[PDB]
């Protein structure tokens, strides 16, 4: 038959079997009915010119929030003193009222630990040399794998931060924070209106009813406009740049678009609703297409799990994943930072390699501890449909 | 014109137009200071200064 | 069957009875099947490392109005001199017109008193030591409770100063001062016309007919525009800053937004009609979480009381509690700033503490007197629907 | 609304008082005292229910109330009475007719003219009597009584000033309505129409126009013409406050080439420029409540049976009385859409304020001091300058 | 009778008098002269019977009339019109016992404050008119005219004292007859019985007792007690002269006077208490004879048709006139055996004499200036001191 | 004599004969300057001057 | 408290009370 | 040309020219310098003096 369809002469047969051919005599290369067909010479091997490695370094958009910890201990807490409005003086009460106790009450929301993340990659020495015509291309490959792992860390971390902010905006804050808009010319006067609602003494805009000792009672606070950030889509920031700023004369007071973090798409992540177990093998191949080398069949996925990639189309995960996202693209979450608790420990990050000299492939690991939480003690307004 | 006794008790100095005092007022200004909405285009409040109004 | 469910071991049981276990043998800690689960070491007590205490001080925006009186006597009295036009001389009348009497007539209004307000708090010396791991955090706690007790005085004196202005707009200030806007666009021109109207000599625009002797005769006065304040909501000031000020060429001169005080909502303060008695303990528990330590199940509430928090949702307050709130969302209440009077008495406002050295729990008190009224002898225009 | 409270019945007894002691020739001369009880009253406190309540604070608002017309005041001498002014009317050139006879040289063509005789002004008077007996029963500090005695005096000058501006405003509006031509008036249709007819009425005052003045109401100018211009540094526009507010928030705030066409430097404005009344048909005073309403505005000298002449000026809201209806008409424009664009130096205004604070008269029978304030104010409008009215 | 005397016909010729030159707008201008004769009449000397009789001296008799209660007069500043006063009620000290609830240390105890509120006084006036052309005809020196103008003014000062003394002794009798409770009122039978009751009721004072003040008719002194003491230097008995001449005429007055107090000066007495009359029914003035009668006592302002309120005082005898009878009663003690023993601090009396010389109105048409004297006098009586009334009623 | 406080207002200073202001004097001389016909002879007429009024 | 034109004509001096000169004759 | 006398007290110089004294055109301005409506734009009142016009 044809030469290129004969797998018996391939290089894989000399590296999966333990005994192979010591010598070779050549072969009978002819490209008369292949895709490698030249008009003049039918008896030459196809020559390739270039191999360009497209490599892009990717950012984070949240590197300024990253404070570096020591990774010791596991709990940390935050508490406030609740409001105590002054009451009118009564003079008909009993005279023993001064001996009665009146303690101040706390709020005390308690935070757990972060989770240690991990990724690895294998660099081979005897199979990788069969591609990569020069050694400089092989060293560029070995560097590009590492620089892709670091960009994977950054993209994963940014997407998890965005997921945390959208997941806090939904289903966690109150009814007096959600303000309804109806269009794209709306949610631009209500965002300008809701800025300098955070700058009034008001107990409506925090979430101390989700704190421990603050189920009944109020807590007043204020913001400063050097702490107010807005989280929208590119649709709203595009609207603000081409209509609200471009069609006003006195723009010299009210341009707030240096506080607007805009994202490309506000959903790519998933939360487990019901705990389950893995049974399908294409589910395993699809999970480890994205680098999940750990998981085999029969493993447990808990309830608070985040997947970061599009995984709702599996036979196991249907009815379990969530796709936390805004529903209809009209979305503006006006934070007040000092709320985003965000800590990361990356000093024992590059682990020493493992050499494995019988297969002769070096294996690297990257570990980093990251804590992502959010404080309920600051003014927050969410504007949606 | 004939002087005689012109320095007199009340009337000889009353046709000489006694004393211009207490001119009627536009120290309490109007149309330069009130009737005015041509204030500046300035960024912020607190130019108010509620006074005690005894006098 | 766990350790943490047995409350007969805790620190409360040593401070619950007059005799207790005088020595310690130990407690046999393990964190298996608890919230405090750790993978490697199953027998170490969980370590916390941070204790943060978010604390924000809050302002008043009516502090320059706050005069400091002497607080002696009860009533304050305020009056004017009514107008009296020059008349023509005629030489035909009798000369006994010369010894006739033209008394100057006036118009007064009498003001009552303010209220002495009060708040207390108890700091402990033996139980509060158990909650902190260094004394600097305990002194931070004892300072943060005091700064909180000052900040909610400031928040309360902001709320019940905007409430009295809204109450005076809605239930007093008769129809001859109330101008009717139709939408949000023409209100911002009615304000501009009214600012020009308040600077002419005019017998109108004031409430001398609401005074004691101003029912007959007239009284003319002016304003300055260094004495005029406009009290609006946020949906009006934000509208001014993003639509009218933005869409005007040649604005340099006609911007009045250095005399606009805005708020989130002008209704957050409630009143009482049809006086009642506190008859439900589940509502007194709601009152306890705002600092009211005085109330019991026998107390009546009179027909002028204010609350400044959401009290109308309770089982008992319905049908008896009305909200001081503009009903129109088009509210621009143009004042003369001398019409407000707001004088404090903050001299002996830190009482000497009662120490109570059996429990070693000191107690502090804070007492301030605050008078709030509005003069009728100044120019006012209200713009609603 | 009936009250049987003992403190309320104590206050309700009008026989005990400062009033019946000061009305009669003989009165009670000692006091046994009254049991004052604050219980179940407005004056109730919780610790001590038997004292009379206290004042700590007594204010007296003072507002100064300027004039907006006293740059037109020429301080005159107040001697003589009749002033007079004149112009020389225009004579157009004629053709040289050489067919006429040669003794046309000997006939005199005298220059003809038009005068206007003015006359006197009005000596205006107001007084106030301060008491030493019963004013001191109030005013729990001597400083409060001195503040009161000064605040009355400072109020008298303030309602001299607001009176003079009411009379100047009324003079200009009453002159705009009654004494004018057919050429001078215009008819606007709305506010945006009047805001441009004002802009095209300026550029009409400063042409060589034989119209726009009223020399046909002068003494010799019934037949003939007289041409007058203005300089635009002398034009006054008298409008309401709605017109100036509309200009400043719409026309000035919504044009791009504002750099030349702003006339709001020349606009005086009023919130509501009708409040002053006149007389027709020459009534007199006969009702009691009418002069009781007149006493509240300071007019002390009117008695019953005093007659009011056919052009008197009342300056406050006066048309609701029983006598004055039909005989008293208000000086006001009928539309609130109004602009009177007149040339300044057509308003002569010569008041005289030298012998103004006359020495008092202590009246020690009643222990009181009456102070008088006298001034002579002459206000008039010359018929020899350009004027345009824009109204409905 | 009648006399055909040459001098008396010249004296009684009223057409030559100075009054003819001042009650007609045209009159005599030059004087011819008169033949004055002192023959066979009065003014007749033995030598030179043709000279006009000449005055040795003229003498303005001026008695300095004094208000007996002048040392009680405080001076205020005539500011406001309501004076009030208040005491603190008794709280008797109690025993302590070491076996109590021991949270009664927290309990309260307020003072109790009996008060009473007082009204105002009244401003009183009087005027006099002195001229410059007619009253010079009868003084023959400048010094006698200046002494006359001074003595008229000092008389206008002295009748203020007469008015205030008679007014306050009317106040103290109207009080004891119509206001005082029948707990302070002791009742006698005869004169010696009343004397013994007065001399034991002086000594009933100087005692820490709550029985003798009318604190029960203060504003807040109904329940509880208020204890008053009084020294002897502020006890004043008000009675009559016929009864002061009997109280002093006892041996107890002698032992009071010896080595002690001036008991002649603590007993204030008058002839019969009251020439002051009140008004019970609101009447009016109708008769010209009553107007002339009121003009005789300096009351110049009242005319016909003036009404008089209920409670007005008069200070002189009015009750003989045609329309005062029935409407006007007298402040006079019933059954004139009478004594009212008061503490002198109970008379709340203050004046305002600051600026009581108002500047004169000249009236140069007749050249007669006029001076006014205005003063404010507040008369009241306080319930917080010991008072006893002793009568036969 | 009778001392008191006779330094008083206008009548206290009017019985000591207040200051003599006007003298109602003959200065327009009568019967020493006027009431004469003692002009003698002369050369002729009109030394007569007609003075102006005020 | 404010003076302005305080010492004006005779009434403004009459309230700042004047001439305690004459009193009554016993004490 | 024809000289002759060229001298009579009138009609020699009157045929030549009489001297120009008056020139009747724009010295009191109209439609070039005055007839203004291009004034400035600023604070607003009181440039309005009033003359006595006795000359």
């Amino acid at each position: 038959a044809l030469l290129v369809a004969k797998s018996a002469k391939s290089a894989l047969q000399d590296f999966n079997h333990d005994y192979s051919k010591s010598w070779t005599f050549g072969d009978k290369w002819d490209n008369s009915n292949t895709m490698f067909e030249t008009f003049v010479n039918k008896y030459l091997f196809p020559k390739i010119n270039e191999t360009l490695l497209i490599d892009i370094a990717l950012g984070n958009r949240f590197n300024w929030l990253a404070k570096e910890q020591d990774f010791i201990g596991q709990y940390s807490e935050e508490y406030v003193i609740m409001d105590t409005v002054p009451i009118n003086m009564d003079l008909s009460k009993n005279e023993e009222l001064m001996l009665k106790r009146n303690y101040p009450r706390m709020a005390t929301k308690l935070y757990g630990n972060g989770i240690v993340k991990k990724q690895k990659f294998t660099l081979n020495n005897n199979d990788t040399r069969f591609n990569f015509q020069t050694l400089a291309d092989a060293t560029n490959y070995a560097l590009g794998v590492y620089k892709k792992k670091i960009s994977d860390i950054n993209v994963l971390e940014e997407k998890e931060m965005r997921a945390m902010l959208v997941d806090y905006s939904l289903n966690q804050l109150s009814e007096t924070n959600v303000r309804k808009a109806t269009s794209k010319e709306d949610l631009a006067s209500k965002v300008f209106e809701a800025i300098l609602n955070l700058q009034n003494n008001s107990a409506k805009y925090n979430e101390v009813h989700r704190a421990s000792g603050g189920a009944i009672g109020q807590y007043t606070t204020v913001s400063k406009l050097k702490d107010i950030v807005i989280l929208t889509t590119d649709s709203l920031k595009s609207y603000l740049l081409d209509t609200k700023i471009a069609n006003t004369f006195q723009i010299a007071g009210i341009d707030f678009t240096d506080h607007v973090i805009s994202f490309d798409d506000l959903g790519g992540v998933f939360k487990v609703t019901k705990e389950f177990k893995l049974q399908n093998q294409d589910s395993i191949d699809f999970l480890r297409a994205y680098g999940d080398y750990q998981s085999q069949l029969g493993d447990t996925i808990p309830v608070g799990a985040v997947f970061t990639y599009d995984v709702s189309k599996l036979k196991e995960f249907t009815g379990n994943v969530e796709e936390i996202k805004p529903k209809s693209d009209l979305y503006a979450f006006i934070l007040d930072i000092n709320s985003i608790k965000y800590k990361r420990y990356t000093k024992g990050m590059l682990k020493p390699p493992f050499h494995n000299p019988e297969f002769d492939e070096v294996t690297h690991w990257i570990h980093y501890y990251s804590f992502k939480a959010i404080s309920p003690f600051f003014n927050k307004i969410l504007i949606t449909d | 014109m004939y002087e005689g006794n012109n320095m007199r008790s009340m009337m000889g100095t009353s046709y000489e137009d006694s004393r211009l005092n207490k001119r009627t007022e536009l120290n309490e200004n109007m149309s330069i200071d009130t009737n005015k909405s041509e204030d500046s285009y300035g960024v912020q409040i607190h130019s108010l200064s509620k006074q005690s109004f005894t006098g």
